[PDB]
């Protein structure tokens, strides 16, 4: 069982938007939760995303995958971006995390 | 893809060489030392070549398949040949089937310490190499990565005591707790793989989430839940014999553990500067983190809300998963077994009264059901450390082996009951709020190293019904048998 995230890089412009994309694979079990988290750059703590505002979550749990898009984009925002999932019997898995930059 | 190359890489030679041989030793417990020194050599300069190139002959060939290859070429050349004349996966299933926890073999002699000693100068990797598989072969269920903590332990006694005044004075000693440290350990580690081997996850992980969350109590469900599914990984694939990838997967866990301490534990700075296989050592034995400070009580989500039996019923394991974590954080003062009993009784209850027409008025008063499993274990600890307190470890241990002879092999009762007089001595030194937690628990490894003793010779059944009745209950089945 593992949790795919794309992309791994991205660097957009101000005022561009950002999608990533989770899927959870390699299991028999279906998806239950969703977690969003942002780690700041030069950060040993990650802290759990508000999805509200410019955070919207997609959930299709047929396909069992979950994208999180950012509307605007701003400096402030650069940032390490981590998907969890977990399916109904618990069994817990994190993306391998997107580093996205963001430039003026 | 070569994965002994990426296991061989991810590991490093020194790591990789060790594992293979712990390995080997573990299934072919009944080979000489230097026939396990061939293979090991043998096995590392072809890893070698694929690490060169991933597209060399044989490099794409699973572990097992390449491992078994190993062993079974040894073989053809009792049971043990049957295994060899299988093919993947029976093969490894054969195998794993036939590492007998016991099968005799004789108790280790070690040389005097002027000749191990001089061993030691002589060739530290060979005399290294050879306590590993002394050990290994002798404990087939012994946690691999743990074994290395070991070698790097026993490495630094003779390192220390070499170049002592009395060699004996200083090695001895620390050779016999290392010993003991070590029977203790692959005890623990047999109890893991007792319960992944026949239930599956189900119960380990329930096992993990009440530990973890009694550690970790101001880390959130969530990450708690994704520690317990690496944990259950790493111990899946040792307890399976996938040695390499259980150790890559341990130090990749300590890795993720300690670049996230501040969602984990305050308590992990001093792990995570230490060495990789000293790291995942402190961060498996490390004191519980302080709980939050207000934290609310269980009765507004579990036995006031409305949505209980909502919750409950779209992902049981999930809430009962929530119900495990919020209550353990909130009891470090708790053995973990009592804790399975509270979830298992919250379990029984909501299954029964979420099927009543009005669910709430049915559980509303679970919590009180909780009393009197508690108080049990409390109070038996407080009467046996009362009673140790005033007659000693000897006759502690003679007053207990009296009463589990009276109630059901003497060099196992005599053994099992000095161990048990031990526990008396080494909890009741403890304050009141920490006893449980080491009681209850080395118990439960006495108790499964008892059941497995039996379980190769089965004469008696008893014993049995209550080892292989309920894991939780093992202790109050086996402690509530009369004469």
């Amino acid at each position: 069982t593992r949790v795919d995230q794309t992309p791994r890089t991205a660097t957009r412009e101000t005022g561009e938007s950002l999608t990533i994309n989770c899927v959870l694979t390699d299991t028999s079990y279906p998806l239950y939760s969703t977690y969003w988290y942002r780690k700041n750059p030069g950060s040993s703590n990650k802290e759990q995303i508000s999805i509200s505002g410019r955070y919207v979550e997609s959930v299709n749990k047929g396909t069992k995958s979950f994208s999180l898009r950012i509307k605007d984009l701003t400096v402030a925002d650069s940032a390490t971006y981590i998907c969890r999932a977990m399916g109904t019997n618990i069994w817990t898995g994190d993306g391998a995390g997107t580093v996205l930059t963001v430039n003026h | 893809k070569s994965e002994v190359a990426h296991r061989f890489k991810d590991l490093g030679e020194e790591n990789f060489k060790a594992l293979v041989l712990i390995a080997f030793a573990q299934y072919l417990q009944q080979c000489p030392f230097e026939d396990h020194v061939k293979l090991v050599n043998e096995v590392t300069e072809f890893a070698k070549t694929c690490v060169a190139d991933e597209s060399a002959e044989n490099c794409d060939k699973s572990l097992h398949t390449l491992f078994g290859d190993k062993l079974c070429t040894v073989a053809t050349l009792g049971e043990m040949a049957d295994c060899c004349a299988k093919q993947e996966p029976e093969r490894n299933e054969c195998f794993l089937q036939h590492k007998d926890d016991n099968p005799n073999l004789p108790r280790l002699v070690r040389p005097e310490v002027d000749v191990m000693c001089t061993a030691f100068h002589d060739n530290e990797e060979t005399f290294l190499k050879k306590y590993l598989y002394e050990i290994a072969r002798r404990h087939p269920y012994f946690y691999a990565p743990e074994l290395l903590f070991f070698a790097k332990r026993y490495k630094a006694a003779f390192t220390e005591c070499c170049q002592a005044a009395d060699k004996a004075a200083c090695l001895l000693p620390k050779l016999d707790e290392l010993r003991d440290e070590g029977k203790a350990s692959s005890a623990k580690q047999r109890l893991k793989c007792a319960s992944l081997q026949k239930f599956g996850e189900r119960a380990f992980k329930a096992w993990a989430v009440a530990r973890l969350s009694q550690r970790f109590p101001k880390a959130e469900f969530a990450e708690v839940s994704k520690l317990v599914t690496d944990l259950t990984k790493v111990h899946t694939e040792c307890c399976h014999g996938d040695l390499l990838e259980c150790a890559d997967d341990r130090a990749d866990l300590a890795k993720y553990i300690c670049e996230n301490q501040d969602s984990i534990s305050s308590k992990l700075k001093e792990c995570c500067e230490k060495p990789l296989l000293e790291k995942s050592h402190c961060i498996a034995e490390v004191e519980n983190d302080e709980m939050p400070a207000d934290l609310p009580s269980l009765a507004a989500d579990f036995v006031e809300s409305k949505d209980v039996c909502k919750n409950y019923a779209e992902a049981k394991d999930v809430f009962l998963g929530m119900f495990l974590y919020e209550y353990a954080r909130r009891h470090p003062d708790y053995s973990v077994v009592l804790l399975l009993r509270l979830a298992k009784t919250y379990e029984t209850t909501l299954e029964k009264c979420c099927a009543a027409a009005d669910p709430h008025e049915c559980y509303a008063k679970v919590f009180d059901e909780f009393k009197p499993l508690v108080e049990e274990p409390q109070n038996l600890i407080k009467q046996n450390c009362e009673l140790f307190e005033q007659l000693g470890e000897y006759k502690f241990q003679n007053a207990l082996l009296v009463r589990y002879t009276k109630k059901v092999s003497t060099p196992t009762l005599v053994e099992v009951s000095r161990n048990l007089g031990k526990v008396g001595s080494k909890c009741c030194k403890h304050p009141e709020a920490k006893r449980m937690p080491c009681a209850e628990d080395y118990l439960s490894v006495v108790l499964n190293q008892l059941c497995v003793l039996h379980e190769k010779t089965p004469v008696s059944d008893r014993v049995t019904k209550c080892c292989t009745e309920s894991l939780v209950n093992r202790r109050p089945c086996f402690s509530a048998l009369e004469v």
